[PDB]
C-alpha cells in the first residue's frame, strides 16, 4: 500500500491466525451498535434495538463474513486496492448509496475487534501496519464515486 | 458557545441575507453536490439537475431551518428540537457531512455578502453554523 | 450525552483498569505516536522513543485525568476547567487529533480487557472520550 | 490533481485575476482570526488580539504572501505537486512542526477568500475545481510527514 516488507509480513501473518467469520460478524456487529446511524441500511435485517439484538442477528453475522471475505482477498493485492475494488466501489455508490465514510468507521471498529482478539499479540507497530490497511481499503472503496 | 459579539453579527449578516435565503440555500446544497459528490449517497431519491425544482424546495426548506435558529439564537436546542430527532432517527446522516454544507454555506454568503463579509462576522458565522450542527447532532447516541 | 447505563459501563471498565491506567495512558500514546505520526508534531520536546520517561510520564498524566472524569462522569465541564483552559490557550491541540488518541485509547483498552470490552461498553467509552473531548476543545472559540 | 481540462483552465483563467499579494493577507489573516487555535505558530509576530490586530499586522501580511506566493508555483505544476512540494513540506514537519491539519483548514478559508472577492464568478463548478486543488497541495504538503 505503502508497507514496508516488514509492515506487510506483519499485517500477512496475523490474519493467516484469524477466524473470518466471528471478525466479520463481530466488526460489524459493533459497528452498528456503536454508530447507530449505520443501522439505515440494514433495515431488512429486523431487531437491531438491542447490542444483543445486533450482535445476534445472523443476517449480520452472515453480512459480516461477506464483507471480511472481500477484505480478506484484498489483502492479496495490496499493491492494487484501487484495481481490487473498482467494481466494488461502483456498486456501493451507484447502487448501494453508502457514504464512504462508513468504510472509516469500519475500518476502525475492525482494528478494535482485532486488539480485542489478539492482546498481546497487536502490538503498536501491528496496529500501525493495519491502520494502512484500513485506510488503504477504505480509499479504494471510495475512489470511483461520483 | 456564542457570545453577545457573535450574536449581533449573526443576526446582522443573516438580516440581509433576508428574502434570499431560499436562494442561497438552493446554492450551498448545489456547491456541495459538486465539491463533495459524497454527499449525494444521502439524496438518491432527488433530480440533482441543475436547476432541480426538488434541490430549491431543499434549498428553502434548510434556510428556513436556519432562519428559525437565528430567531431563537438564545434557545436553539429547544428550537431545533423536532429536526434534531429527524436527522438521528430517520435521515442518519453521518457527522462529518454536517462540516461540508456548513463550509459551502460560508462559500455562498461570501460570495453574496461581500460588504457584510468580514473577518469577524466569517468568524462568527463559523461558530454559528457549528453550533447548529452539533444541535442536529446530539440525539444521534 | 451519557445515559445512566454509559456512566455504568465506564465507571465499571474503568474500575478494571486500575493500577494499570498509567501504562494503559503511556500506551495509548505510543500507538498514537506511531499510527497518527503527524499527532507527533505536538510533542518536539519529548524524546518520542519507545519507553521515553517523558511518554511514559504524560501517560500517567492523560490516564489521571481520564480519572477524575468517571470520578465526576456527571461534572466533567467543571471536573476539567483547568484543563480546557490548558488546551485552549496553551496547548491550542487541533481538535482532529482527540478523535486519534480516543481510538488509541478504545485499541488499548481492547487488548487488556478482553472480558469488559463489550460491544455495549465499547459503545459507552467511546461516547465517553467524545465528550471528553468535547470538554477540552469548547473554549477554543 | 483529478482535474479535468476544463477544470484546469477554469482554475487557470481566475488564478490570473488574483493579487497574491493581498488575497494572501486576507487568507492567513482570516485563519488567525476564524481558528485563533492556528495562533500558536506565530508568538512572534506580535499583537493578534483582535480582528484589526491580525487584518493589518504587517508581518501577517508578509507573511500570507510569502504563502499564496509558495502556492502559486503550485499551480503551474499541477501535475507534479509533491514534487513541487517536497522540500517545504519536509520543513513544515521536521522543523516548523506544523500538523498538516492546517494546510486544509487553510484551503478552506482560502476557498472563501476566492468566493468573497469573485462573487458570482466564483460558480459551483469553478468552486468543485479548486476544493480539488487546495486538497492537492494540502497533501502535497503533508506527503514528507514522519
Ligand atoms: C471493508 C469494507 C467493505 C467491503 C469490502 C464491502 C463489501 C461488500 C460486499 C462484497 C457486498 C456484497 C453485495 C454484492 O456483491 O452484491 C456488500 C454489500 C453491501 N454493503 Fe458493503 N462492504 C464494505 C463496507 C460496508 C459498510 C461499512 C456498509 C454500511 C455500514 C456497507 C453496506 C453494504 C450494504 C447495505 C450492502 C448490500 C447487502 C445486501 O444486498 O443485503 N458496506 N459489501
Ligand atoms: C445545519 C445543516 C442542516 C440543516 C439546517 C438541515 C435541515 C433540514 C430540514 C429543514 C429538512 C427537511 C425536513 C422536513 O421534511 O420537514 C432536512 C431534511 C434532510 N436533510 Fe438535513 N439539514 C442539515 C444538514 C444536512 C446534511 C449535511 C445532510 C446530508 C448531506 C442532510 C440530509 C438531509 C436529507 C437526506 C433530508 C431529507 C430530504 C427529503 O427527502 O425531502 N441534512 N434537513
Ligand atoms: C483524551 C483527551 C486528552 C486528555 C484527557 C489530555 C490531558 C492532558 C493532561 C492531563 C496534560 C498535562 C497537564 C499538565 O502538565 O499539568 C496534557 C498536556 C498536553 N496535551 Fe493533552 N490530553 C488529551 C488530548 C490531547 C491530544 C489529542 C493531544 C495532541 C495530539 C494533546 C497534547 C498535549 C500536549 C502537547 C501537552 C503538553 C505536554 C508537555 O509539554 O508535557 N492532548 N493533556
Ligand atoms: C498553502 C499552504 C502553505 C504554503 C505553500 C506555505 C509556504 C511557506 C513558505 C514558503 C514559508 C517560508 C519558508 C522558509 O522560512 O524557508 C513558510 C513558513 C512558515 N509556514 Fe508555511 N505555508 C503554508 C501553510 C502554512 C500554515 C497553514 C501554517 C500554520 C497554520 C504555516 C506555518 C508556517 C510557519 C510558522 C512558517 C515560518 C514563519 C517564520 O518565518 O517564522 N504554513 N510557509
Amino acid at each position: 500500500v505503502h508497507l514496508t516488507p516488514e509492515e506487510k509480513s506483519a499485517v500477512t501473518a496475523l490474519w493467516g491466525k484469524v477466524n473470518v467469520d466471528e471478525v466479520g460478524g463481530e466488526a460489524l456487529g459493533r459497528l452498528l451498535v456503536v454508530y447507530p446511524w449505520t443501522q439505515r441500511f440494514f433495515e431488512s435485517f429486523g431487531d437491531l434495538s438491542t447490542p444483543d439484538a445486533v450482535m445476534g442477528n445472523p443476517k449480520v453475522k452472515a453480512h459480516g463474513k461477506k464483507v471480511l471475505g472481500a477484505f480478506s482477498d484484498g489483502l492479496a493485492h495490496l499493491d492494487n486496492l484501487k484495481g481490487t475494488f473498482a467494481t466494488l466501489s461502483e456498486l456501493h455508490c451507484d447502487k448501494l448509496h453508502v457514504d464512504p465514510e462508513n468504510f472509516r468507521l469500519l475500518g476502525n471498529v475492525l482494528v478494535c475487534v482485532l486488539a480485542h482478539h489478539f492482546g498481546k499479540e497487536f502490538t503498536p507497530p501491528v496496529q500501525a501496519a493495519y491502520q494502512k490497511v484500513v485506510a488503504g481499503v477504505a480509499n479504494a472503496l471510495a475512489h470511483k464515486y461520483h | 458557545m456564542l457570545s453577545p459579539a457573535d450574536k449581533t453579527n449573526v443576526k446582522a449578516a443573516w438580516g440581509k441575507v433576508g428574502a434570499h435565503a431560499g436562494e442561497y440555500g438552493a446554492e450551498a446544497l448545489e456547491r456541495m453536490f459538486l465539491s463533495f459528490p459524497t454527499t449525494k449517497t444521502y439524496f438518491p431519491h432527488f433530480d440533482l439537475s441543475h436547476g432541480s425544482a426538488q434541490v430549491k424546495g431543499h434549498g428553502k426548506k434548510v434556510a428556513d431551518a436556519l432562519t428559525n435558529a437565528v430567531a431563537h439564537v438564545d434557545d436553539m436546542p429547544n428550537a431545533l428540537s423536532a429536526l434534531s430527532d429527524l436527522h438521528a432517527h430517520k435521515a442518519r446522516v453521518d457527522p462529518v457531512n454536517f462540516k461540508l454544507l456548513s463550509h459551502c454555506l460560508l462559500v455562498t454568503l461570501a460570495a453574496h455578502l461581500p460588504a457584510e463579509f468580514t473577518p469577524a462576522v466569517h468568524a462568527s458565522l463559523d461558530k454559528f453554523l457549528a453550533s447548529v450542527s452539533t444541535v442536529l447532532t446530539s440525539k444521534y447516541r
